[PDB]
């Protein structure tokens, strides 16, 4: 048997329903959400690190002169200094007082650290959705499995085919552009590749981290050696990853809205609480049993105990009964006014049974139904004393659910009062133009 | 790629009044302090806790 509903998209807070088949008694059916989460396809674009500036030995040529060719390196350096005459520990190298040339060279390498720390720069497009999905049904007990949320794919838990349907809101809390650093992520519109600037966040950037082409984007300018010594002396723009390492500012994981939870592998936002999710399980027709093979309870009463409106159960009623065939029976609330803690109760031939709900109606009208019937419950609940609390609220607020009856009386005489001031003052009007009308008549 | 033993600051005292978190930090050493609302705007808060 099909059963289809609509879940909120709630994580940690049980669904709960009765599977009404014609002819068979009602099957308790309750589906919980382990954990959602959205998983977008990314496209690496680029990895960006610290960059290491590799200096080989440069040629000092004595009594003569050299000259730079270009090379393949990235952000290569060359330049002749002329009119050096440098020592060494065996005194001084050339002989010439000034015509000897020292040629330096210098171009930037991915330093060692950039095969561990290094910033991964991902295109974000819409992905998949996938959900674990945790299910108990009548008498069988919980049994989990992986699902897709997309609406088509069905996936097979405890002998019950459920498909969950697509998420309500398309919601993403990835940009079209992310940084992936570590276990952070970082809504961040990089630079294309080849166009990072000096000191910036792409200063150096790579397609991949064992490629060997790299972009280099630094002012590495070499600077002349200083008189009599052999060196190859170079100013160049900080690195821009240490920079962005400073000022990364707060990541995804930290701004995503409605509570997400951001994973790297793969990436993915979890428990994201948008919207609701469109169900469809099939029951094992086993699981169903006829009418008149189930009790039948009758003569209900319910009288509420205890009430106050916290997140938690702060509900307690107590059901008073007649039955027949002693036995357990399932008790459902099919209106969102109450949540019912209790899932099912056993039944005597006669007696009394009880039961928890949470509620965030100040005076709290349910109705209650216990297998083939159902009972009315009303009460007063009290405010809750804890100002902040560590769990989810198990309910749901309506707009109406604060309004006491004492507010809805003032409510009343205010517009019954003020419906009346002009219903009397337009009567008073036409009564007087008949009897003017007569006047003349 | 390593595992390091990183500080953990003092834990807070929490004072609860009406749709009012107060916290009392009392950290050791610069410590930050992030918050965020679960709701459609987080409304996303980051400031470093140098002292009391
Ligand atoms: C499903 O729920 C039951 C009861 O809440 C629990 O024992 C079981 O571990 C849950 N499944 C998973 C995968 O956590």
């Amino acid at each position: 048997y099909e059963h289809t509903a609509v879940m909120p998209n709630k994580v940690g807070i049980p669904y709960k329903a009765l599977v009404e088949r014609p002819g068979y008694a009602p099957v308790h059916l309750q589906i919980q959400l382990v954990n959602t989460r959205i998983i977008p396809s990314t496209n690496l674009e680029y990895i960006t690190c610290k960059y290491k500036t590799k200096v080989p030995s440069p040629v000092v040529k004595c009594c003569g002169a050299t000259q730079c060719t270009s090379k393949p390196h990235p952000d290569y350096q060359c330049q002749v200094f002329s009119g050096v005459y440098p020592f060494m520990y065996g005194g001084a190298y050339c002989f010439c007082d000034t015509e000897n040339t020292q040629m330096s060279e210098a171009y930037v390498e991915r330093s060692e650290e950039c095969s561990i720390d290094h910033a991964k720069a991902y295109k974000v497009h819409t992905g998949t959705v996938q959900a674990m999905v945790n299910i108990t049904y009548g008498s069988v007990s919980w049994r989990s499995a992986d699902v897709y949320v997309n609406g088509e794919t069905p996936a097979k838990i405890g002998d019950a085919k459920l498909i969950i349907g697509p998420l309500s809101s398309a919601w993403s809390p990835f940009d079209n552009k992310v940084v992936v650093y570590g276990h952070e992520v970082y809504n961040y519109d990089f630079p294309e590749y080849g166009t990072g600037k000096a000191g910036s966040f792409g200063d150096l950037q790579s397609r991949t981290s064992t490629s060997n082409d790299l972009y280099a984007n630094t002012n590495l300018k070499l600077q002349r050696p200083q008189a009599g010594i052999v060196h190859t002396p170079f100013t160049q723009v900080p690195s821009g990853f240490e920079r962005w390492k400073k000022d990364k500012g707060a990541p995804l994981n930290d701004v995503a809205p409605f509570g997400c939870s951001i994973a790297l592998e793969p990436l993915r936002a979890e428990n994201c609480a948008v919207g609701s999710i469109p169900i469809s399980i099939d029951i094992p027709d086993a699981a169903f049993t006829r009418i008149s093979e189930t009790p039948t309870v009758s003569d209900l009463e319910c009288k509420i105990t205890e009430c106050t409106y916290a997140f938690d159960f702060g509900g307690i009623a107590t059901v008073a009964y007649k039955s027949s065939k002693a036995g357990n029976c399932p008790i459902h609330s099919p209106s969102g006014v109450a949540v019912i803690k209790e899932n099912d109760v056993t039944l005597a031939e006669s007696g009394s049974f009880t039961f928890h709900f949470s509620t965030a109606n100040i005076h709290p009208a349910f109705k209650l139904q216990v297998c083939t019937s159902a009972v009315t419950c009303k009460g007063d609940c009290k405010p809750p004393k804890d100002h902040i609390v560590d769990y989810a609220a198990q309910h749901t607020e309506s707009f109406t659910s604060a309004i006491s009856a004492t507010a809805w009386s003032w409510i009343k005489v205010l517009v019954g009062g003020t419906s009346a001031f002009i219903v009397l003052g337009l009567i008073a009007t036409a009564v007087v133009a008949l009897v003017l009308f007569f006047h003349r008549h | 790629k390593a595992k390091c033993i990183a500080t953990l600051a003092p834990e807070p005292l929490v004072e609860h009044k009406h749709r009012t978190l107060i916290l009392h930090l009392h950290p050791d050493h610069p410590t930050l302090l992030t918050t965020r609302s679960l709701g459609s705007d987080a409304n996303p808060t980051r400031q470093w806790i140098e002292r009391p």
